[PDB]
């Protein structure tokens, strides 16, 4: 959930 | 703006 | 062996207030902070070795909030990175960003104003024009001394993602900006146009499997710059083999605790050259890294920051505290090495000796030349901290070395703390 | 009727910057209106140091300096006009700088030979040895003006500061060093080239930072036109050879953008023994900017080869490599060919032209990208005449 590179797949 | 070509200043 | 460390000052104390950057410039007598509102606080050590204290020099509003009409999104005016200049002239000049625009900042002091007008008094009170005959030019006079600082440039619109890093380049001319996966290079001196020098972006963003976390200049070698990744790999740059850096000259990656948590541990969140520039040191959540350069397999040394939190990665992660980004100093010989933990604790790792002490940044010990007394941590004898009294929302995240001298700034989430050497 | 220049002479303080600015490039008004006297006790000192700092002003108050000479009273006085340029020359953006440099030396015309040595040196050892490298970067441009001019004594105490600015601690300043290197060299006499100018070039060639290095290039054009061509292998060649082979791209790039400057200087026996085989390597380069760049430079290096040699150096050296150009990857590198490489037929002639060349064209013209077709089809003027 707060990993950076999944917030990155999420919003693209 | 943002170029992956060598701008002139780096040239 | 030990330093002697012992309280100076503390300054501070609000989300707004909390500070998120710090960064001593080259000569080490200016110090500046940077805070979750986008506020830059400069400090100025009195210089009247040299254990001066320091007093608010200069205070400017680096960057406001704004919304991303685009995309509607708000845009955080956090300052995330200070980095200053080397001192071109009797100004100073620092480049401030936060995660999409950075700001080359002159700061300048001024002590004289003009005097002196023609068509009316320094009131503002006019006269006729028909009795003006003799036309007199304005005289400089002395005034109080102020500090001024103003935006000279702005850097915007470049990065996609979140900007994490900013580092000159030892040329005097250029800087990089890292965001998540792409690191652009800047002209100092030209704002409309940067060179994308390394994209790591996949085609298919369900792919992505690594982000940038920092990149950083070679101190003296003006080609070389790394930066690490989510998954723990610095890759050393060279700027002579090709335009394009997508081709890393060397990567750094080292080869019974493959937990669930491991992919998350292993982010590096700051990588550090030494002054020298021959060693390169890493953070990640447990452990400190230091690297040779010339040895690509492995570290040469390594520290656990707080061995006791390996058991605790559970309860860590259900309040987010495993995802902290903690950072790592040298200081000025590269002997000692420092980074912060919870708690308010931070850690010094002597390299000489080997030795470990962790000292506490608290008002407790609010005396100026009072010696902090080493902390010990225990899963109790006297004087010990149990591990489950820690308080994980005290983190030092921030901290910064003197250049030259035995002088540290510790930050805590809302004060900032500056320690000396017992003289 | 004094009333206007009134409201000129207190815009000056007017916080408006358009305002201000608008006073500062009427200052020849002020000037004129107030007098020659007063200009130099009055007006001068206000403008010595200006706490505003914008660069439009400030660069705007540079271009009006210069032109300041008549209204302070002429030749007699002109030195009056250097305190407000030398503040010019420490400020931190780089177009003041210039601007202001070049009112130095445009004003450094006007100084007698007495006056030079008697305001303006001093000035250049104060911009030279000053704390702020900005000074010292400004300090660079103005040994040339007033070299020629100046007592022996005088101008070797000028060659020791222009050494030490070679070997200054800061890139900036060794960038500056490096750019003015050549024309000073052209105002020194050829003995103190040869001694002292050459050390100053290896060095500089040589140095650590690729930004300085690939200066030394230029540094290299114009040294060797002043050396006599028996001197160059001795002295340039060495220097020039280890720049084509440079481990910075960079530096390489320099090289083959100015291959046919480089070409000239030398000559065309030098152009032959080494030239040839260097530009071969460019055009061969790993990166891609480098062959662009020696692309473009494919028709005006052959056609200033000797007639000696012209058409069989073409086709057994220059032209295999052609070839591979031909099919290079990179669209930019092909581009650059397809707008020079037409231009090679009247000099290898229609039979070489149709048995070589014309290969070459047709392979282009059927290239997928449109920017190589259309130079192709944009340069048919000279293949014409000769198939």
């Amino acid at each position: 959930h707060s990993s950076r590179l999944h917030q990155i797949k999420q919003e693209e | 703006h943002v170029t992956r070509r060598t701008p002139d200043y780096f040239l | 062996n030990d330093i002697q460390w012992c309280f100076s000052q503390v300054k501070g104390a609000a989300e707004a207030d909390i500070i998120s950057t710090v960064e001593f410039n080259h000569s080490g007598e200016l110090l500046a902070t940077g805070d979750k509102g986008g506020r830059v606080v400069i400090f100025q050590q009195e210089q009247e070795h040299s254990r001066g204290e320091y007093n608010v020099y200069s205070t400017f509003q680096s960057h406001e909030p704004e919304f991303d009409y685009l995309k509607s999104l708000e845009i955080e005016e956090k300052i995330n990175k200070i980095r200053w200049l080397p001192q071109k002239n009797a100004a100073q000049f620092l480049l401030s960003t936060n995660d999409k625009t950075i700001k080359l900042w002159k700061i300048s002091e001024r002590d004289k104003r003009p005097e002196g007008y023609n068509l009316k008094e320094e009131d503002g009170r006019y006269r006729d024009p028909t009795t003006v005959t003799t036309l007199r030019v304005p005289v400089f006079r002395p005034m109080d001394l102020m500090v001024e600082a103003s935006p000279r440039r702005i850097f915007a619109n470049a990065h996609t993602y979140h900007i994490n890093s900013i580092s000159i380049n030892s040329d005097y001319e250029t800087y990089l900006s890292a965001d998540d996966l792409r690191i652009n290079l800047w002209h100092l001196e030209i704002t409309d146009r940067s060179f994308n020098i390394v994209d790591i972006k996949p085609a298919n963003m369900e792919e992505l499997t690594e982000v940038i976390t920092a990149a950083e200049f070679h101190p003296n070698s003006c080609n070389t710059f790394v930066y690490s990744s989510s998954k723990g790999t610095i890759r050393l740059c060279d700027m002579r083999a090709s335009a394009l850096c997508d081709r890393h000259s060397k990567l750094f990656e080292e080869p019974s605790n493959r937990s669930f948590f491991s992919e998350i541990i292993s982010s590096i969140s700051d990588v550090k050259f030494s002054h020298s520039g021959r060693y390169m040191m890493t953070r990640d959540y447990l452990s400190v890294k230091i690297w040779d350069l010339n040895m690509e397999n492995r570290p040469v040394e390594t520290y656990q920051v707080h061995e006791y939190l390996r058991s605790k990665l559970c309860s860590l992660y259900e309040n987010d505290c495993i995802f902290d980004k903690f950072e790592c100093c040298w200081n000025g010989s590269d002997s000692v090495v420092m980074t912060g933990s919870y708690n308010n604790f931070f850690r010094m790792f002597d390299r000489n000796t080997k030795r470990d002490i962790t000292l506490e940044a608290s008002r407790e010990n609010n005396k100026p030349r009072t010696v902090l007394k080493p902390r010990k941590v225990c899963a109790r004898k006297k004087d010990e901290i149990s591990v489950d009294s820690l308080d994980f929302n005290k983190k030092i995240l921030h901290t910064a070395w003197h250049p030259k001298e035995n002088i540290i700034a510790v930050a805590t989430t809302n004060n900032l703390y500056i320690f000396q050497d017992k003289v | 009727s004094l009333y206007p220049i009134a409201v000129l002479i207190d815009e000056l303080r007017n916080e408006d910057v358009q305002l201000r600015l608008n006073s500062i490039k009427k200052l020849s008004t002020i000037a004129l209106a107030l007098g020659v006297e007063r200009t130099r006790s009055e007006l001068l000192p206000f403008l010595t140091d200006t706490i505003y700092d914008e660069d439009e002003v400030l660069l705007a108050l540079a271009e009006q300096l210069g032109t300041f000479t008549t209204l302070v009273g002429g030749p007699e006085y002109v030195h009056c006009l250097l305190p407000p340029l030398e503040s010019l020359a420490t400020v931190e953006e780089t177009v003041v700088r210039d601007k202001a440099v070049e009112s130095l030396r445009a004003i450094s015309h006007e100084h007698s030979p007495s006056d030079l040595e008697a305001h303006f040196v001093p000035l250049v050892k104060r911009l030279a040895g000053g704390d702020w490298f900005t000074s010292r970067t400004s300090a660079c441009g103005l040994f040339s003006v007033c070299y020629p001019r100046v007592s022996s004594a005088v101008k070797a105490e000028l060659r020791q500061y222009f050494r030490n600015l070679c070997s200054d601690d800061t890139p900036m300043v060794r960038r500056a060093a490096a750019s003015k290197l050549g024309e000073f060299a052209k105002v020194l006499e050829l003995d103190n080239v040869k001694s002292e100018i050459i050390p100053m070039f290896s060095n500089l060639a040589s140095d650590e930072q690729d930004s300085v290095r690939l200066l030394a290039v230029e540094a290299c054009v114009n040294i060797a036109q002043l050396l006599p061509q028996e001197d160059l292998e001795a002295l340039v060649m060495p220097t020039l050879r280890q720049a084509a082979e440079d481990k910075s791209w960079r530096v390489r790039y320099m090289v083959a953008d100015k291959f046919t400057e480089l070409q000239k200087a030398v000559g065309p026996e030098i152009t032959k023994t080494d030239l040839v085989p260097a530009f071969q390597n460019l055009m061969k380069d790993c990166e891609a900017e480098v062959r662009a760049a020696a692309s473009h430079k494919v028709k005006e290096f052959c056609e200033n080869l000797s007639a000696d040699c012209r058409e069989n150096v073409i086709m057994s050296q220059i032209l295999p490599c052609i070839k591979e150009l031909v099919s290079d990857a990179n669209q930019h590198v092909k581009s650059a060919l397809a707008s020079v490489i037409m231009g090679l037929s009247p000099i290898l002639g229609k039979d070489n032209t149709i048995e070589h060349l014309l290969p070459l064209f047709l392979a282009q013209l059927k290239d997928e990208c449109p920017e190589v077709r259309l130079n192709i089809i944009s340069n048919l003027d000279c293949v014409n005449e000769v198939i």
